[PDB]
């Protein structure tokens, strides 16, 4: 990890990626398919 | 990390996996 390797960060966070699946399920819980063809 | 030069000349550095005091600054993840 140091013999000039590095790991990089992922440009979303596991919180960014929680709030997404968080819309996801929301969307899809109140509104049906509806929020993927068009508004919720 | 640059605008395009066709939009500016001012440009930012980012050290990557480096902590500023090893080096306007800013300490990002
Ligand atoms: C950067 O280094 C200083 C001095 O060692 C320390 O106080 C600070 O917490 C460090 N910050 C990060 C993000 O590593």
């Amino acid at each position: 990890k140091f013999n000039g390797l590095t790991v990089l960060p992922p440009l979303l966070t596991d919180e960014m990626i929680a709030q997404y699946t968080s819309a996801l399920l929301a969307g899809t819980i109140t509104s049906g398919w509806t929020f993927g063809a068009g508004a919720a | 990390i640059t605008p395009g030069t066709n939009t500016s000349n001012q440009v930012a550095v980012l050290y990557q996996g480096v902590n500023c005091t090893e080096v306007n600054v800013f300490q990002t993840r």
